[PDB]
């Protein structure tokens, strides 16, 4: 089946800030990718195998707000730029890619899926370069395979003149290694 | 330091659907 996706805003600036200080979020959760924010920035978090993974460069060492108050991170790997909290009650998890495909599709925070060709184990080239502004706020998002399985988590763009020609991602294998640490 | 907050979601599990009239 074709990979399609949609986004839905669940809260605003004032609600977000209050929920940040409170650490208590009573909203309902749905989806595999959560649009996440801090007072500093907004990025994404992908649920894979019961764990909600995001970028360390965005979440730092913070807790995630939930109905029961803040939830401490389960995994934290500064070197691999990863953090994980148990997947929020309601979220839906993606599952690691097994087929070892090289044709990946990046899901952005605007719910657009863009094809990227895997080059290295942590690099992939956009088949259609886009300005970096398009990709802004997408770190922590998924790089799916044609079967819809997680291959990696977007973390940085390889750009020039303000145009992203390639992307740098965290393959799911580093997640296994991080959990095992 | 504040907690990371969920401000929205992206759903990949959706499938072509005929939008219903209300
Ligand atoms: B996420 O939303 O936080 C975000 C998304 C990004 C794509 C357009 C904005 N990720 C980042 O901001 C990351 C994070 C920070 C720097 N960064 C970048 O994507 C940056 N790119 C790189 O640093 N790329 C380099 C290679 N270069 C120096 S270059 C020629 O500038 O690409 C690596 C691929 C080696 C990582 C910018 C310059 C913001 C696009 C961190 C921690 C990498
Ligand atoms: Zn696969």
């Amino acid at each position: 089946a074709p990979i399609t996706a949609y986004a839905q805003q669940t809260r605003g600036l004032l609600g977000c800030i209050i929920t940040s200080l409170t650490g208590r979020d009573k909203n309902q959760v749905e989806g595999e990718v959560q649009i996440v924010s801090t007072a500093t920035q907004t990025f994404l978090a992908t649920c894979i195998n019961g764990v909600c993974w995001t970028v360390y460069h965005g979440a730092g060492t913070r807790t995630i707000a939930s109905p029961k108050g803040p939830v401490i991170q389960m995994y934290t790997n500064v070197d691999q730029d990863l953090v994980g909290w148990p997947a929020p009650q309601g979220s839906r998890s993606l599952t690691p890619c097994t087929c070892g495909s090289s044709d990946l599709y990046l899901v952005t925070r605007h719910a657009d899926v863009i094809p990227v060709r895997r080059r290295g184990d942590s690099r992939g080239s956009l088949l259609s370069p886009r300005p970096i502004s398009y990709l802004k706020g997408s770190s922590g998002g998924p790089l799916l395979c044609p079967a819809g399985h997680a291959v990696g988590l977007f973390r940085a763009a390889v750009c020039t003149r303000g145009v992203a020609k390639a992307v740098d991602f965290i393959p799911v294998e580093n997640l296994e290694t991080t959990m095992r640490s | 330091k504040g907690s990371v907050v969920i401000v929205g979601r992206i759903v990949l599990s959706g499938k072509p659907a005929i939008i219903p009239k209300k």
